[PDB]
């Protein structure tokens, strides 16, 4: 019950459970956006007067 | 926006398909010069708008917007060409086709690889004396 | 033939669609090198190659809407790029 209620297919006799989820790869884009935002918000309140 | 002058010399084409020798007209680079009798004149008379938002505020403008704009007339001007070529014209030569063959190509790699690592180490850098 | 993402390729492959022997490989690709119409370089550790550039060679009236295709959505991209940093930054300058 345990074994078909949840996971590790025990097909090989093997009991397996999913522990490594990496994910995040080389992904410099959103870098690419996010970081240019803030960056123009740094030089935006830097000159203008306060 | 753009700049008001161009420069064009005189020579002479072979070919590689046999078709006679072709006088045809050639580019070369051109700029604009200044001498200190004529730059007191120039400023004399430039008082008609605004100008020289210092530092920060002038390099994003003159080498960001400025710069994404042209890049766009441009390519537009190879999109409109390209439909011409719908039976419009004949394909000019096969030499353009091979020049744009080789933009398509040279274009950098995709930003996929360990090229990401060494791009945050300068990231981090530039920023630190920040 | 292969798309730009890879032009990547090994010993075995081209053995086969030439069919010549695979110790014979090596040269052929050096030859290709050497009267200079493609470019790159070989990794024979693991019999792989890498070709950078390649002749160019004329195409037909269909492969070019290939390329119409390709630089449309090209050069929306640019557009697009352009509205944010126009956008966010109008206080400095618009």
């Amino acid at each position: 019950d345990y074994a078909k209620k949840r996971g590790w297919v025990l097909g090989p006799n093997n009991y397996y459970s999913f522990a490594s989820q990496q994910q995040k790869p080389e992904d410099t884009t959103i870098p690419s956006t996010e970081l240019a935002k803030q960056v123009i918000e740094y030089a935006r309140q830097l000159e203008m007067i306060v | 926006l753009g700049l008001p002058t161009e420069a064009y010399i005189s020579v002479e084409e072979v070919h590689d398909d046999g078709t006679p020798t072709s006088k045809t007209f050639e580019h070369v680079t051109s700029e604009i010069g200044a001498e200190e009798a004529e730059e007191v004149g120039v400023e004399h008379l430039l008082r008609d708008i605004k100008d020289t938002t210092v530092g920060t505020l002038s390099q994003r403008i003159t080498n960001q917007v400025h710069g994404l704009k042209g890049l766009n007339s441009k390519l537009l001007d190879i999109r409109s060409y390209l439909e011409k070529v719908a039976t419009g014209k004949l394909p000019i030569n096969h030499q353009i086709i091979y020049q744009l063959q080789d933009v398509f190509n040279l274009l950098p790699d995709v930003s996929l690889q360990e090229f990401v690592k060494a791009f945050y180490l300068k990231t981090n850098d530039q920023m630190v004396v920040v | 033939t292969r798309p730009a993402n890879h032009r990547q390729l090994t010993f075995e492959e081209i053995a086969k669609s030439a069919k010549i022997t695979v110790n014979e490989v090596e040269l052929l690709v050096m030859k290709a090198l050497s009267v200079g119409l493609v470019k790159g370089s070989i990794d024979e550790v693991d019999k792989r190659v890498h070709m950078t550039w390649v002749q160019p060679r004329v195409l037909d009236l269909q492969q070019i809407k290939g390329m119409k295709d390709r630089l449309e959505f090209w050069c929306t991209d640019v557009k697009s790029m352009e509205m944010l940093v126009e956008h966010q930054a109008h206080d400095i300058l618009t």
